């Protein structure tokens, strides 16, 4: 009827990680909330993918993906337990840093909505945080998501 | 609204890269 | 605009004619791509200065760029 | 005709945009790198502006063919159900 931007059945409403700070080998705990306004003939899919290079994105790595459905009207609510990166996937450089982290969802292989946050990796210890070993020390590293400062972007879709 | 009527002034129309027809 | 409108002008008219040279664009589709230009790098460095932040920093880096491209769903 | 003029956005423009942002202090590795960063955008926006603009049988991108564009990028909010 009216003229919109949005034309999305499905929007976020928030989105807490459980598990922060944490170790960076700790799978991420996402409790996801959103509504549904219609009913959908297929599922949901949602996606998290590590940047683990600035410079390209040939160090991204899909870390876990889950298909949600048949998803009821109204507002829903779901924890993704999604799998944490492989340490030797990333250059060794750009470990311990700060980086980007990708949670998106999208319906019948179209993305329609973006949640970036930045992640910080740190070591737990002053000493290896003032002298970083030369072997990167997995165990050691904690990762920080600014999870109070997604940027959410939304794109238009067909649905059904 | 006011940006939009001052939006394609500033430029140089001498360049016919520039159609203003 | 915070950007003077000749050398936009320019870098609009090279780019354009790389795609294809058989084509010309009205004065205010330059103003409006020169807007969101300047709109998108504002922002741009909005969440550029956000990263270098969260990476306990006080100087931006090259890299903070392209993370903040990558956070806004580009 | 004249080429890179990329070179043409200046640093002070950049470092004008950047205050803007919030950022006070830029090191010069950061021109550079903005400039690819606009020269992306633009030409990522005049490609689908330009797709408007043929459909339309016309040689002559217009205002509102870039904002057709513009609407394809999607929109960046802070925060969720704003
Ligand atoms: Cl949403
Ligand atoms: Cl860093
Ligand atoms: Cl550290
Ligand atoms: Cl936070
Ligand atoms: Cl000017
Ligand atoms: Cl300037
Ligand atoms: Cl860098
Ligand atoms: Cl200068």
């Amino acid at each position: 009827p009216l003229g919109s931007p949005n034309s999305s059945i499905v929007s976020l409403l928030g989105i807490k990680v459980l598990n922060n700070p944490a170790k960076f080998t700790d799978p991420y705990e996402f409790e996801i909330t959103f509504e549904c306004l219609e009913s959908l003939k297929h599922d949901l899919e949602w996606k998290l993918t590590y940047v683990g290079s600035s410079r390209s994105l040939d160090h991204d790595q899909e870390l876990d993906s889950i298909l949600v459905g048949p998803v009821p009207v109204g507002v829903n609510k779901f924890v993704f337990s999604a799998d944490p990166p492989s340490a030797e996937l990333i250059p060794a450089s750009e470990l311990v840093s700060v980086t980007v982290i990708l949670l998106s969802c999208s319906y019948d292989g179209r993305e329609f909505v973006r949640v970036g946050y930045y992640v910080n990796n740190e070591y737990d210890e002053e000493e290896l945080r003032e002298n970083p070993p030369a072997k990167v020390q997995v165990d050691h590293i904690v990762r920080n998501i600014l999870a109070e400062k997604p940027r959410v972007t939304r794109f238009n879709i067909v649905w059904d | 609204i006011q940006d939009l009527i001052d939006m394609g002034y500033g430029y140089d129309e001498s360049d016919s890269f520039i159609d203003n027809s | 605009a915070l950007i003077r409108k000749l050398p936009f002008q320019r870098l609009v008219r090279e780019i354009a004619q790389d795609f294809k040279t058989d084509l010309r664009f009205q004065s205010a589709a330059i103003g409006a791509l020169q807007e969101a230009s300047e709109a998108y790098l504002v922002a741009l460095f909005e969440d550029t200065n956000l990263c270098a932040i969260h990476a306990k920093r006080v100087t931006i880096m090259p890299k903070d760029i392209q993370l903040a491209r990558r956070i806004r769903g580009e | 005709v004249l080429r890179d003029n990329i070179q043409g956005i200046t640093k002070p423009a950049i470092r004008r945009l950047a205050r803007r942002g919030g950022v006070k202090r830029i090191s010069g590795l950061i021109y550079e790198e903005t400039r690819g960063v606009l020269k992306v955008f633009l030409e990522n926006v005049i490609r689908d502006a330009v797709t408007y603009t043929e459909h339309a049988k016309r040689k002559t991108v217009t205002a509102m063919d870039v904002v057709y564009a513009l609407k394809r990028q999607g929109r960046t909010l802070y925060g969720f159900g704003g």
